[PDB]
């Protein structure tokens, strides 16, 4: 994991010091998500048949 | 007894048969009602001038090409399905780009696949910040007569009800469909709309919790922690670790 | 004053790039999530 | 990307010579990316579904039951907020009787047949992040995820 | 999620000034829609066969 | 949706019939939870 | 006054520009949503 470089010393400075602002530590996230469900039902039926 | 099994497989309602002498007298008779009320609220946040979409339903195959030795089969969404594209102007009005939709499925009466009930909206306005407006609707009515009839014993004043079939139908139905914006710039709003929400999921979680399990433990409904405090162990789970 | 930016109330600025190129002819560019 | 579930094959253009099978993914699924400004806030892209399998009942291949959220939020760095919901009610009322015997005061009942039916449903999604940019940080909610499972 | 950027400095101060007029924050919408519907329906029935 | 709340359902609540709030108003609990909210 | 905004009443824009390409030879540009 290394950069090799060649160049002139005003580029190599330049160069050197991009490069020491683009290697930096990243920070990290945790993600929590929460899911809710709620379901309710009720019902009825009622009758009377008469036959013969 | 299979052709008076069938005879009277289709009937609904009072069908009685009187014999008076080598002739038979059959009276039918039946009143119908029937009432339906829906109401549902998709929701869904987004950021400015990006696209957000929501649907709860089902992915249901369907024949595109049609044993078989290649079917050519494409899985499709069916449910509420909300697809909206919004843009604040610099002040307090959202224009919103919609796509609506309600659809659920039918069984195939005589078609070669099943079919799809669909309810669709496809349009583009502009709300206030926090107002309703009205997207579209339907107003339905249907009203059905018929009479079968002996020409002239029909009409007797009296007497002509037992020469006569009648037959009415009434139907109406009522469709529509709102939207409301709600712009949220800081995190006292946001923190304000989370809390109202995640309060009334909790009450009726709470409520619930009071009328406990029918045959097990009250403690095992599942309830919200109180807002922003993070997850808890079980009263004896508490009381093993306070011991140890 | 070189370079403006411009925040657009009502139009979509893809929509509006198209029509100033020829009016410009100058430099125009539309950023889409602003 | 985070699943919990299943991977079922589906047909794709169907014994059978050539099926053209796929397999899917279903159901707990989360897909994030986030990006910390500056300071305190983070942005999310998020895909978010639930999803199972459901027989066919008239079908050529198997149902999914599906509920997905996709969009991009704003948060800050320990607050909860809410992404979206669905509030459902349903009444079905159905009646049938004998024209004018069904509404007799009291004998009427004998000749009646009357069904009533009651839905409620309620959907809601959170998210919450928190920005973590030290070991101690890390540590203590490794700690406390760690002791909750070692206790239970 | 970084620029690198190279240019003399009149061309850097013009791009600085736009890239800090385009790096603001968005806003967000909650957006909630309804759905109502309603139906009603009432039929009757009724006749008088002969039959031998 | 009031009307049809006044008559209510034959053999159930009547305050299970889905009516709208007032408009600008927004969702509110049944009474039941909202006794139960102002004991607790 | 080298640019002007015409906002059209009866006609469509698009349909305008064809027949002006020909009359102005200047540049015509038609903005579909306003």
């Amino acid at each position: 994991n290394s950069l090799v470089l060649t160049a002139p010393q005003d580029i190599m400075n330049a160069m050197l010091e991009v490069i020491g602002q683009l290697d930096i530590r990243r920070a990290q996230v945790l993600i929590e998500a929460l899911i809710v469900e709620m379901a309710e039902g009720d019902g009825i039926n009622l009758g009377v048949q008469w036959g013969s | 007894y299979t052709k008076l099994a069938s005879a009277l497989s289709s009937i609904q309602g009072a069908a009685v048969s009187i014999a008076m002498g080598d002739w038979t007298a059959l009276i039918n008779a039946v009143s119908n009602d029937s009432s339906s009320n829906i109401l549902s609220s998709p929701s869904i946040t987004v950021m400015d001038n990006g696209e957000a979409s929501f649907i709860v339903g089902e992915e249901v195959p369907v024949i595109t090409g049609s044993d078989n030795p290649f079917q050519t089969v494409d899985r499709k969404e069916v449910g509420i399905k909300l697809k909206v594209v919004p843009q604040i102007n610099e002040g307090n009005s959202v224009q919103l780009n919609i796509e609506q939709e309600v659809s659920n499925v039918l069984g195939a009466n005589g078609a070669v696949d099943v079919r799809f009930a669909k309810r669709q909206l496809n349009t583009s306005v502009m709300v206030q910040d926090g107002q309703m407006l009205v997207l579209g609707g339907l107003i339905d009515e249907r009203a059905l007569e018929s009479e079968s009839k002996v020409p002239l014993l029909g009409d007797i004043p009296l007497l002509g009800q037992l020469f006569r079939s009648t037959s009415s139908q009434v139907e109406k139905k009522n469709l529509m469909v709102f939207i409301k914006p709600t712009i949220i710039r800081d995190g006292v709003t946001a923190d304000g709309i989370t809390q109202r929400k995640y309060n009334y999921i909790r009450a009726e979680q709470l409520f619930r919790a009071e009328k406990g399990l029918r045959l097990l433990d009250d403690a095992s409904v599942p309830v919200l922690p109180k807002f922003g405090d993070d997850r808890r162990h079980s009263p004896e789970i508490q009381a093993f670790i306070e011991q140890m | 004053g070189n370079n403006r930016v411009v925040y657009l109330k009502y139009a979509k600025a893809e929509d509006l790039v198209e029509v100033l190129k020829g009016v410009s002819e100058v430099m125009i560019a539309a950023h889409a999530d602003t």
